[PDB]
């Protein structure tokens, strides 16, 4: 998330989001609430 | 503690032990050579 | 409410009660029924026609005694109503049937109809915010602080042993004998006329209870004490007379170990408990040899423990160390364990709304107790 | 780039593990999960319901054991993940998983689906950097440091014979038998009911397994040894009970060479073993005469290799000197051999990165199989 905290341009921002998504792959290993996950989805939407 | 609690009601194992008990009492060697000649 | 739910030591012989956090069941009294034996005519006498308290067990010759509990199970629900009214007396509570949750006790292997009947009264007569009933065995280990162990209660309703592995009960391994000290008193009455003693009254029965709890004791040697030349000590009767004793002072409690003498087919409390042990795992019994818990008022006897130990010695396995506890309060401890349970915020499943009972009934409680 | 790998010597009965370059497997715990039989309504006891190891062996009573793996083919793959998660326990690892190379074990004559699903676990649920597992017999040879050899493992119910020439196995001369101590103990249970005894519980059966491992050996001439009378030196249970023996001490382990007597079209370890030897080179058998690798812990028997020498004389060649290698860390031999391999800079060529799995996965499994 520090990448978006220090996000500068489209390429860096976009690729940072890509790395973010790859880290988001941990759901199969966490089991976190679907609704809270959706909260995070739109949270990232607001952040973006 | 429950000392005054014991003073109130009479169900206490007075002058008696609370515990009873049944007392005490006193490689793989290798080289299995089938020397066939 | 932010205060103490009603803790009731639903006692077989003697029922007690109090509240959460407290260590004194403030009110203790036997499970009898006190109505009168005669009719007052004189203007200015005592009235009520239904008595509890000391006045009831004062004028025994004037008050008809009717014990309403049978094998730990009452069938005189009207008397239970009146009993709970006495529980609600100004001498006791001055409260309502809605201000606190109700905790009562039980014994297993009973008809669910009892639980039905019970809750029916508890909610048709009362408007209890939360009702719960369970086994004192859990409460017993709570009093001992343990987790596992086998507890045998000896009340005047039913004597039953429960093996316990951290609360994970084994319903296929619990034993329950329906004997009481009441029968031993009756048996004593048999010894009375054997020795020529004319006693048949209900008032006399309580005197025999005093004899039981005082003049009787336990003879450790089974048949060696059976052949002892008695001396027939004499007990000075409270009214002012005196009567001999004889060897019967220890003979009668042996019927609890030889029920076949009266005709009841069983195997003796000791062997019955051993059979309960036999209805379990193999090496977990080894723990139970150390885990021996005593309970019930019908355990207070001079010679009780060591004799029972000898019984166990005959029932002992091949060279296994055995530890036997003996709590002081073999009855009160259960009430205190109930006070501990009532002092829990994790009583969530146990507190049940009255509306829920209206919706389902005792079955809803059966799901919780099962 | 990698970290210190961990060799996981998967014994068919007991899995073992430990970091690279070491001499003793760090962990040694079996392959089964228990779940409690009895439940409770009591508040304050244990939790978990899934235990492996001293927790399970501790309270065997309710935890009903179930072996998830059968001949490598496990059916509780999800539970194996939980098992490996237990390998990542606080008492076990406290390390990470997606940042370290590892090493498990692999026996031959298996469906590829197992390896496929294994890669799915370690590279879908995990993100292990690089990992490659191969044939266990080579690890035993690493422990020997001897080019050619006839490895014969001994799992719980799994056995296989493999000849290897300087790091080269014989795919057309490698055999396998689907049994070891598993049905031997089951057959002992058969003997138990043959003389009236049942040990139907899972834990009870493992106790029987321990008894087998505790008192069993090999006889000389089975039908001729049957002519005597077994005095049956009774052992006494942890429960404290009589334990007879019967021919079990010598007859029951020889079931391996009598599969027809147990119902299986098979011949014998040594039989099919020497047959594959006959399928090998006319010259390499000479080398294998001294190169007889014994492995697997099921092999613990009095005169084990000696009766095997008798089997050698049964399958005698045309008078050529033979020699057997019988070490004492046969189970550990594979773990230590992996540790040797794990202590090699040659794993660079012997590995498969996770990136390779990302690229192909299944194709990397098929193509880069060995
Ligand atoms: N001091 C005593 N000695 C022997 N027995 C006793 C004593 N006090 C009470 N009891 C026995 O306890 C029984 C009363 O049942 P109890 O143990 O009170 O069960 P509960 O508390 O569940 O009513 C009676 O049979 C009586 O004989
Ligand atoms: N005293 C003994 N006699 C025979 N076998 C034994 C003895 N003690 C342990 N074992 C065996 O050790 C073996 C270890 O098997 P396992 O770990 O499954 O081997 P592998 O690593 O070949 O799969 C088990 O099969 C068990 O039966």
């Amino acid at each position: 998330l520090n990448d978006l905290l220090s996000a500068t341009e489209l390429d860096k921002i976009r690729q940072a989001l890509v790395a973010i998504f790859t880290h988001l792959r941990k759901i199969r290993n966490t089991k976190y609430p679907i609704q809270r996950a959706l909260r995070l989805v739109e949270a990232i939407s607001r952040d973006l | 503690m429950a000392d005054p609690k014991y003073a109130d009601l009479p169900g206490i194992a007075r002058n008696e032990p609370d515990v009873y008990e049944t007392s005490d009492l006193p490689s793989t060697s290798v080289e299995h050579i089938i020397v066939n000649p | 409410i932010a205060n103490q739910p009603v803790v009731i030591d639903n006692g077989s012989g003697v029922i007690k009660a109090g509240f959460a956090g407290d260590q004194i069941p403030k009110y203790c009294f036997p499970n009898y029924v006190g109505r009168p034996k005669h009719v007052r005519v004189m203007a200015g006498a005592l009235e009520g026609d239904i008595f509890i308290g000391p006045k009831a067990e004062e004028h025994r010759g004037l008050l008809s005694i009717r014990y309403p509990m049978e094998h730990g199970i009452v069938k005189d629900w009207n008397d239970m109503e009146r009993i709970w009214q006495y529980v609600y007396s100004k001498d006791q509570l001055q409260t309502f049937s809605e201000e606190h949750p109700v905790l009562l006790t039980e014994a297993p292997l009973n008809p669910r109809k009892n639980r039905e009947r019970a809750a029916e009264v508890f909610f048709e007569t009362f408007n209890v915010p939360a009702l719960f009933i369970s086994m004192q065995a859990v409460l017993s280990l709570y009093a001992t602080g343990r987790t596992t162990g086998v507890v045998l209660d000896s009340g005047d309703g039913v004597t039953h042993a429960v093996p316990i592995y951290e609360g994970f009960a084994m319903p296929h391994s619990i034993m329950r004998i329906d004997i009481a000290g009441r029968d031993v008193s009756r048996f004593l009455r048999l010894y009375l006329r054997k020795e020529g003693y004319d006693f048949h009254s209900s008032s006399e029965f309580e005197i025999v209870k005093a004899i039981k709890e005082r003049a009787c004791y336990l003879s450790i040697n089974p048949q060696k004490d059976e052949t002892l030349e008695t001396e027939k000590a004499q007990y000075y009767l409270p009214d002012g007379s005196t009567i001999e004793i004889g060897p019967s002072r220890f003979r009668a409690p042996e019927l609890l170990f030889r029920p076949d003498l009266i005709g009841e087919e069983s195997e003796g409390i000791h062997e019955v408990l051993v059979f309960a042990i036999q209805k379990s795992d193999m090496d977990l019994r080894r723990t139970l040899f150390s885990n021996i818990v005593l309970s019930g008022g019908s355990t207070l006897f001079k010679g009780f423990g060591d004799r029972l130990l000898s019984e166990v010695k005959k029932l002992a396995p091949k060279d296994v160390k055995i530890r036997i506890s003996a709590p002081q309060e073999r009855l009160y401890s259960t009430w205190i364990g109930g006070s501990i349970l009532a002092s829990l915020d994790t009583f969530k499943k146990m507190w049940v709304s009255k509306k829920e009972y209206e919706e389902d009934g005792a079955r809803s409680i059966h799901r919780k107790t099962f």
